[PDB]
Formats: C-alpha cells, structure tokens, sequence
C-alpha cells in the first residue's frame, strides 16, 4: 500500500509482562487465554492521530540475557518500550541497564523510548508513581501505567511509542 | 556463597547494619553484578545515603565504572540524589568522567534538569566545555532542551 510500518522493541526485565503487553495488543486477550503455536501474528493494523499505519513487535522475552540477539533486536527496532513492573523493585532498577543500552547499540543520546509501569491493576505497589515519574522526566521520556490484564493504558504505551517516533 | 554477592543483596535493600556486618567480616567493597554496579552504584541509585557514607569510610572505589563507563557520581546526579552527590565529590569522586557515550555526570544532570546537582558539579570543578561522542556539551544539552535557568547556570 505505502503505509509506514513501525518496529517496536519491547525489553526489561524477565517476568514484568513483556509478552503479556504483545499479546494482549494483538490479540486482544490476557495469558489465561493465550494459546502458543495457534496465535502467531507479530503485526497489527492500526490509526494513531487520524494517520493509519503498521506496529510490527520485536519482544525480546526470552532472549533478554542473550546478548547477541537482544542487541541485534534492538538494532533493528526503531523505538522501545522500557518495562518494569511496578511490584518488582529490581525490575526498575534493570530500565537504567536496557536505556543505556539501547543507547550504545544505536548510537544516539536521544533514541525514542517510553517508560511503561505493568501490572498496575496489582494493589500496594512497591515502585510508586511518584518515583517512576521523576525517573522518567530525569531520562526525558513518557510515563505510561499499563495492564496487561485489563488492557488499561496497552494502546496508550504502544500509541504514545509511535508519537515519540514521528517526532524525533 | 561470595561474600561480595551478600553485599550487593544487602546494598540493594538498604540494609546498614547487615552492610556493616558483611563488611566486618570481609567483603569486597568493590564486588561487582553482571552489569559492572558496585554496592556503590546500587546505594547512589537508590538514594541510600549511609550506606554510600559507611562504604567510602570502609574504602569503597569512588570512581569505579560500570560497563556502560558510569560511575556512582553518574547515577547520584542523574537520579537527583543531592546528597550523596556531595560525599561523593567529598571522597574525590572525578567530577567529569566520561562514560562510554562521552557523557559526564554534568552531562546527565543538566539532561535531567537537577540545577541545585549541575550548581555543586561546577562548585566542584565540573566542566562544561565537556564534549561527549557526539560533540556536545552540557550547554548544547541546556539549549536544545529550552532549560533558560540552566543555560544560565552553566553560561555562570
Ligand atoms: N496481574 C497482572 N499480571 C501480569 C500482567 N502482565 C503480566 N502478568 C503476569 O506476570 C507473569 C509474567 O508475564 P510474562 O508476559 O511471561 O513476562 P515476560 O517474561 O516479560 O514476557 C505472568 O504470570 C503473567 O500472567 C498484568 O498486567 N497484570
């Protein structure tokens, strides 16, 4: 068609809900329905700002330890999502870890990224709002609460990515 | 189990009696994680002021860099964590290490908008012709952001 397709990255830490965040925005359900090797699309169709395009997800779950393949998945993404969960302190910890790196893979003090709390339908969090706030205006990125559960906030974190792309 | 791996654990909860402890009985101050963080690095990150105090009485490297080329001072200024910027500098922290970026912790200050932190670094001797990989100072970072007060800081 002519459409812009978009790559992006999702890293952080194992267990903070990478592929939850993937599959809940393509397929539109939470990992109690989540059936492998049935539902194997990567892509999804979307309009952001009036403006229709294609998300094509690189989720790094799995691989977030093996160097070389996370390094060439970021590489070849073109913005990042940063996910922590907000019951897990080191997870917060790891997002200082992945910007650096994706820093130093592609080579640019300003790469576009977006810092994504999960699991926030979870009461008594122990990575509150306020300091996930100034983290994030301290890298000068987006904050955006999300739940893979109950969708709250998924298109947010994918949609404001793609804003973050479009005017860098 | 190492010595230097309790330590770590214990830094990353604030533990100051168990820091101490450890530390009595042996520790590498200096025992690093997979990714180069020190105690150190993990006490500045996360605001953990007497620990940061009792690990350079104990003779923790200040300057100790990560392999991302940060420091603790890196991660202090960046964070926003005053203090603890100050007892690093204190101890002799070098105020414009370089990361492997180029970036210096003005550099990431003055990214993160901390004027009372980019005010103690230049008291300190931080310099703000300062170049990272990409050939650009703490100034170039005040102008490109539109931050007037800090452009103004760093112009003194
Ligand atoms: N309550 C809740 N649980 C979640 C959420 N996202 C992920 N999980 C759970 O957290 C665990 C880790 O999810 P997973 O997607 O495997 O994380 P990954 O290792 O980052 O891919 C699983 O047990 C999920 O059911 C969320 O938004 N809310």
């Amino acid at each position: 068609s002519h459409m812009t397709e978009y790559k992006l990255v999702v890293v952080g830490a194992v267990g903070v809900g990478k592929s939850a965040l993937t599959i809940q925005l393509i397929q539109n359900h939470f990992v109690d329905e989540y059936d492998p090797t049935i539902e194997d699309s990567y892509r999804k169709q979307v309009v952001i700002d009036g403006e229709t395009c294609l998300l094509d997800i690189l989720d790094t779950a799995g691989q977030e330890e093996y160097s070389a393949m996370r390094d060439q998945y970021m590489r070849t993404g073109e913005g990042f999502l940063c996910v922590f969960a907000i019951n897990n302190t080191k997870s917060f910890e790891d997002i200082h870890h992945y910007r650096e790196q994706i820093k130093r893979v592609k080579d640019s003090e300003d790469v576009p990224m977006v810092l994504v709390g999960n699991k926030c339908d979870l009461p008594s969090r122990t990575v509150d709002t306020k300091q996930a706030q100034d983290l994030a205006r301290s890298y000068g990125i987006p904050f955006i609460e999300t739940s893979a559960k109950t969708r709250q906030g998924v298109d947010d974190a994918f949609y404001t990515l793609v804003r973050e792309i479009r005017k860098h | 189990m190492d010595l230097g791996k309790k330590l770590l654990e214990a830094a990353r909860a604030g533990q100051d009696d168990e820091v101490r402890i450890l530390m009595a009985n042996g520790a590498d101050v200096n025992a690093s994680d997979r990714w180069g963080w020190t105690p150190l690095h993990l006490a500045a990150w996360w605001g953990h002021l007497e620990i940061v105090e009792v690990l350079l009485k104990h003779g923790a490297d200040v300057n100790a860099a990560d392999l991302h080329g940060q420091t603790p001072l890196h991660l202090a200024a960046m964070v926003g964590h005053l203090e603890i910027v100050e007892v690093l500098l204190k101890y002799g922290a070098d105020v414009n290490a370089k990361d492997t970026m180029g970036a210096t912790p003005l550099h990431l200050a003055a990214q993160s908008g901390h004027l009372e932190i980019v005010e103690v670094l230049l008291k300190n001797g931080a310099d703000v012709n300062a170049q990272d990989k990409f050939g650009k100072t703490a100034f170039d970072i005040s102008i490109d952001n539109g931050n007037e007060d800090l452009a103004e800081i760093l112009q003194k």
